[PDB]
């Protein structure tokens, strides 16, 4: 993902984004595995918490303005909108990962490129309908989409 | 407003159909 005919600081940058891009994909399997584990075996002790162990290192990288162009031209979209969906047994990610998440995407100048790119769309949407959402997550979810549906 | 009518395909390019997590909103109910 990094630019042959960049300086060396842009490749940098590219390479943190690239890499928070996987760890945070890394993350998400691990505890999808673990939900999985969960049913398969009925192991009610089997808590799934490497997206919350992750979350800081996320919202430190999403919450600077600088950083911006990076992390949408790399599509790290995509893995927040990983770590936004249901998980397999129709579970929620726990509600600091939400709010983190949306709290973060209200900054952003997101276009409809990396909408489309990251697939971002479509799991918020999902937030405008659930029932498990709290309600005022519900609203910013809804307030962004209605940023994002502008004519 | 020239091809403003073309917004409308542009949602459906970000939305899709609405229905990947509608297995999701199930389990829920």
């Amino acid at each position: 993902g990094i630019d042959p005919f960049t300086d060396d600081l842009e490749q940098y940058l590219d390479e943190k984004i690239l890499r928070l891009k996987d760890e945070m994909n890394i993350a998400a399997q691990l505890d999808i595995d673990t939900l999985n584990k969960r049913i398969e075996t009925g192991d009610t002790s089997l808590i799934a918490m490497q997206k919350v162990k992750l979350l800081p290192k996320v919202v430190s990288v999403l919450s600077k303005a600088n950083l911006a162009d990076t992390i949408l031209d790399n599509n790290l979209l995509q893995s927040v909108r990983i770590w936004l969906e249901p998980l397999p047994d129709g579970s929620l990610p726990s509600f600091e990962i939400q709010k983190s998440l949306f709290a973060a995407l209200n900054d952003l100048p997101v276009k409809t490129e990396h909408l489309k790119e990251s697939g971002l769309g479509r799991v918020v949407i999902f937030y405008t309908k659930s029932k498990r959402v709290e309600a005022q997550l519900a609203r910013l979810a809804e307030k962004l989409i209605a940023e994002w549906t502008r004519p | 407003f020239t091809h403003m009518s073309d917004k409308i395909d542009e949602m459906y390019d970000i939305f899709g159909d609405g229905h990947d997590y509608d297995w999701a909103l199930e389990i829920e109910n």
